[PDB]
């Protein structure tokens, strides 16, 4: 949590530049917002009600309430393919952070349903084809019937 | 164009300047910066959210039910309560609206700041 | 059969890491017995056969069914 | 291609509806409990009515959940026609009583009683947490006694 590169891809050091964050190598943002799980003394909020966010993913038996709780990290396909693959699984309810410009982060008091909402990940790229860092990222949406 | 009471409506709203993001289903209404006012000739819902359709498509569709008013015996077996009176609801599928047998239907979206585009239905037996 | 046919339900730790389960079901259904003599018409002490066909009264697939008469 | 349950609490509501009057038979999809029956939703503390669990999947690779639902000749709205018979009601609750605040949240009005006549409306209400849009959707479907 006292990093600002909490729930992100990387290492737990992390610099700040002009490019972002130094430890910041992979991101999913749902509505344009990172996915982080609720931890630290900013998750006291409790919005419209007086359930609090972390209680009410616990309620809703969601134990995948961050990028770090459902374990996912890139593999290698082969010894030399250079090639990662990762996966999670989407849940139903996830915490909306309030505000990222501290850490840890502000997370809002109520949870929302994540149907509907745009699913993006962003990969940071140290070295482009060039040899320097471009950000790129792929977009998708989650789905419901 | 004319309702009865006791009846839903469906309400279409083609806005492709709302459609902010193609992969996301945007939706109006939900804010006092942008409100969504539907209203009768003495009732009226406040911030009403709207649902694009379509996740790119740049129309909203969400639908209202008239509750009309319970101070009437339809059925004439001689008791009130034909109707549950109740204006409430929300989002873009729950909304309850009361409405007197005799009124008018009113919706209204703006696109920006001081500016309004309003739409208009009646209500007859 | 449909949706009460025998159910066998398995968790299990998929590649992602959550605990999705697995399930498969069969239909067990009935049949209709059908019971039948080898001819239509008999002499005195002319072994008649009674052929019953029912599959739903096997009850074991190693040893072999039988249904004796009751004395009392 | 697994067991799934609808397990969002009170989405589905089963109802008889006879004019001007509605009498709810019940609530499924959270934890079955026992309860009794509320006339035309007025009880406003859902854990006294009565529950008939989960529904479960039809078929692992189907998504339809069935779930099985006996209708009693009691179980309707109160009306003066049903005098002819001196109803004994069965108990929903603990209880081992026979009377009528047993079965149903509240006792019927005098000179009526409660049951189904002919042309009366079964509904069915359930509450999607999310529609194509993400939202709360209600949709219904209708047969008639």
């Amino acid at each position: 949590n006292s990093k600002a590169t909490d729930d992100a891809v990387g290492s737990a050091t992390t610099q700040s530049l002009s490019f972002g964050e130094l430890g910041r190598l992979l991101d999913v943002t749902f509505d344009d917002v990172i996915w982080s799980t609720p931890d630290g003394a900013n998750n006291t909020a409790t919005g419209n009600d007086s359930d609090t966010c972390s209680t009410e993913l616990s309620n809703a038996g969601i134990t995948d309430t961050g990028l770090g709780a459902t374990g996912f990290t890139l593999v290698e396909t082969g010894a030399a393919t250079g090639v990662f693959v990762g996966d999670f699984q989407i849940p139903s309810f996830w915490c909306r952070v309030s505000d990222t410009t501290t850490t840890p982060y502000t997370y809002a008091g109520d949870e929302e349903t994540t149907t509907g909402l745009d699913i993006e990940v962003n990969y940071v790229d140290f070295r482009d084809a060039s040899g320097e860092i471009v950000e790129v990222g792929d977009s998708a949406g989650v789905r419901a019937n | 164009k004319v309702y009865s009471w006791t009846d839903k409506v469906y309400i279409t709203i083609v806005a492709p300047d709302h459609n902010f993001d193609s992969d996301l289903v945007d939706e109006i209404g939900e804010t006092d910066s942008d409100p969504i006012k539907v209203s009768t000739r003495g009732f009226d819902l406040d911030n009403y959210k709207l649902v694009e359709t379509g996740t790119d498509t740049g129309i909203f569709t969400g639908e209202v039910i008239l509750t009309g008013f319970t101070a009437h015996d339809a059925d004439g077996d001689g008791n009130t309560g034909d109707a549950t009176g109740t204006t409430s609801g929300s989002g873009p599928t729950d909304g309850l609206l009361a409405t007197d047998d005799d009124d008018g239907l009113t919706v209204s979206f703006e696109f920006s700041e001081d500016e309004t585009i309003v739409g208009s239905a009646l209500i007859r037996w | 059969t449909d949706e009460d046919a025998p159910r066998v339900n398995y968790n299990d730790l998929g590649a992602d890491g959550v605990t999705t389960p697995v399930s498969d079901q069969e239909e067990a259904p009935s049949h209709s017995g059908v019971v039948s003599l080898n001819a239509d018409s008999y002499k005195i002490a002319d072994t008649v056969v009674i052929t019953v066909e029912d599959l739903d009264l096997n009850v074991d697939s190693d040893l072999i069914d039988i249904f004796t008469v009751v004395s009392d | 291609a697994g067991e799934d349950a609808m397990d969002q609490d009170n989405a589905l509501k089963i109802s008889v509806i006879r004019g001007s009057d509605s009498v709810v038979l019940g609530y499924a999809g959270a934890s079955e409990r026992t309860g009794k029956i509320d006339v035309g939703g007025n009880n406003g503390t859902i854990s006294n009515i009565r529950s008939f669990g989960e529904m479960d999947e039809i078929a692992p690779d189907a998504g339809i959940f069935e779930l099985d639902v006996n209708i009693k000749f009691t179980d309707g709205p109160a009306s003066a026609q049903c005098n002819s018979h001196d109803t004994l009601y069965t108990a929903l609750d603990g209880t081992t009583g026979k009377a009528d605040t047993n079965r149903f949240d509240d006792g019927a009005a005098s000179g009526q009683e409660y049951c189904i006549l002919q042309g009366d409306i079964l509904q069915v209400e359930y509450t999607d947490p999310a529609d194509a849009s993400g939202d709360a959707n209600t949709v219904t479907d209708s047969a008639t006694f």
